[PDB]
């Protein structure tokens, strides 16, 4: 009866992971802007196993502002990095604020917002809450980046398709269009060296 | 003028077509590229058939759902391959210019391009198992898909040279060249204006 | 391991690596790469001034 | 089709998706970059290769 850990948190830990590095996040680099040094702090796939409140600094402040940067300067102005209790407790509040918005913002779409996830950062339902956030900063980039015609990609992502046929044509078409590009990088620099 | 370019892009598509044995194509052997291109990017009941048979291929479910409309309704039936398209990130959901034919000779290329990647797009390793049984579940399919795409993905990720194919660089000049490359704005509209056609 | 030949005026891209890397580790086909092979045309307008200068 | 597959394949398209974006901008503005120091170089040889013509 008697209530089975739900297999479906495993593969999120990944993914976000792999959005966290799609997005340029740098271990070493993002961790000296927060003080710390990578002796202490253990960043990957398993980083919020155990609660662990030195990554959730760095991750979060990392994504707020691949969000929004001028915004992520001036919300955490007063309480970045967080060195003492005080500075700490006005961060967590922050973030909860930032992310309540962006909870109401999205709707049905974006996990509930609660300040006691905060208090001791780790477990499912921390790592889905920061999946979804990854996945929404993602979405945000692409709608900025995509030209004024491709815009509509941003949208066909956003709408759930729940039927795994079209799912499965719809990644088959991504992967080709990465192979493309990646091979196109390859030959425009390839030429432009002989040319020189 | 349907430019040199466009109509050996329409070539490329026809051939890839016929390879696919599209029954659309039966019949019709065309060897002029203007007339390849006027039955693939000019507005035709033919080339509706064409894109019904390439979404029908990507998406089987929605023959049924194309073939209980009445001919008479056109219109309807060009909403919802624009809907499957935009489900599939090809187009915008309103974007029934460029499924009637009406949109630019490129975008046309390039749209009915990309259907016909993802109809071939190379089924991996193990298929060289023939005829047998249709009946194979969608569900084994997407396991297959899920597996593959963890791995590329794994292996994109893990390398150390990722990050620079996200922000290429590339300078192959040495540094006696540097200043005639850090030149004024001037000298870099002189260099563009002379490669315009008229010379 | 295919040691660069450090001679050839063209140094590999980290384009090329990368799919030299995920060819190696049987992800990816180089039949899955030429159906993909993009032929479009490089640097157009150096080439016709470069056309232009040898009439001359 | 466990609700959980379709969700899975849907992330992967997305990181896709997303690094062919960021990769098709960075690469467009390289290229033009490039063409434009080609075609700075190519006129410098044309000026140098009319004035070596007159002089002979």
């Amino acid at each position: 009866m008697q209530s089975g850990s739900r297999p479906h948190l495993a593969w999120q830990r990944e993914h976000m992971w792999l959005a966290l590095q799609g997005l340029g996040f740098e271990s070493g680099a993002e961790a000296a802007n927060a003080g710390k040094t990578l002796v202490h702090v253990t960043f990957g796939v398993n980083m919020f196993d155990k609660p662990n409140k030195d990554a959730f600094y760095v991750v979060f402040h990392f994504l707020f502002g691949k969000l929004d940067n001028v915004r992520c300067k001036e919300v955490f102005r007063y309480c970045w990095p967080p060195l003492d209790k005080k500075r700490d407790a006005e961060f967590r509040k922050a973030c909860c604020e930032w992310l309540k918005k962006i909870s109401d913002e999205v709707g049905a779409g974006f996990p509930q917002v609660v300040a006691s996830i905060f208090l001791s950062p780790g477990g499912p339902k921390f790592v889905h809450l920061l999946y979804h956030f990854a996945r929404y900063v993602m979405l945000q980039h692409i709608k900025r980046d995509a030209d004024a015609g491709n815009v509509f990609i941003s949208e066909a992502l956003q709408s759930k398709i729940q039927d795994p046929q079209k799912a499965l044509a719809r990644n088959k078409l991504a992967r080709q269009k990465y192979l493309k590009v990646l091979q196109k990088e390859n030959l425009v620099i390839e030429e432009y060296q002989r040319k020189a | 003028m349907t430019g040199g370019k466009e109509l050996g892009a329409a070539v490329e598509l026809y051939e890839r077509l016929q390879m696919l044995s599209c029954p659309c194509l039966e019949g019709v052997y065309l060897t002029d590229p203007q007339s390849i291109y006027e039955l693939l990017c000019t507005p035709s009941s033919h080339r509706l058939d064409i894109l019904q048979w390439l979404c029908s291929r990507i998406y089987p479910p929605v023959q049924e759902q194309l073939s209980s409309l009445k001919e008479s309704q056109t219109d309807t039936k060009v909403k919802e391959i624009a809907k499957l398209c935009f489900d599939l990130m090809l187009c915008h959901f309103d974007d029934l210019d460029l499924i009637r034919g009406h949109a630019s000779p490129f975008k046309q290329i390039s749209f009915i391009g990309q259907l016909l990647d993802v109809i071939q797009y190379p089924d991996t390793i193990s298929s060289n198992v023939i005829l047998e049984s249709l009946s194979h579940s969608t569900e084994k399919n997407v396991v297959t898909c899920i597996r593959e795409n963890e791995e590329l993905l794994k292996e994109l990720f893990s390398s150390p040279h990722f990050q620079a194919t996200l922000s290429p660089e590339c300078n192959p000049w040495p540094a006696d060249f540097k200043p005639l490359l850090n030149a004024e704005e001037s000298l870099q509209k002189r260099a563009t204006q002379s490669s315009k056609g008229k010379d | 391991m295919m040691a660069a030949n450090p001679w050839s005026p063209v140094q590999p891209s980290a384009a090329s690596l990368l799919l030299e890397k995920c060819l190696a580790a049987g992800v990816l086909s180089q039949n899955a790469l030429d159906q993909a092979q993009l032929e479009a045309p490089c640097f157009s307008h150096a080439e016709e001034l470069q056309r232009i200068t040898e009439i001359k | 089709v466990p609700e959980d597959m379709v969700e899975m394949i849907e992330s992967q398209t997305l990181l896709l998706t997303y690094l062919t974006i960021k990769m098709q901008k960075n690469l467009f503005r390289l290229e033009e970059k490039a063409e434009r120091n080609l075609l700075l170089v190519n006129d410098q040889k044309d000026q140098l290769q009319e004035t070596i013509h007159m002089m002979k």
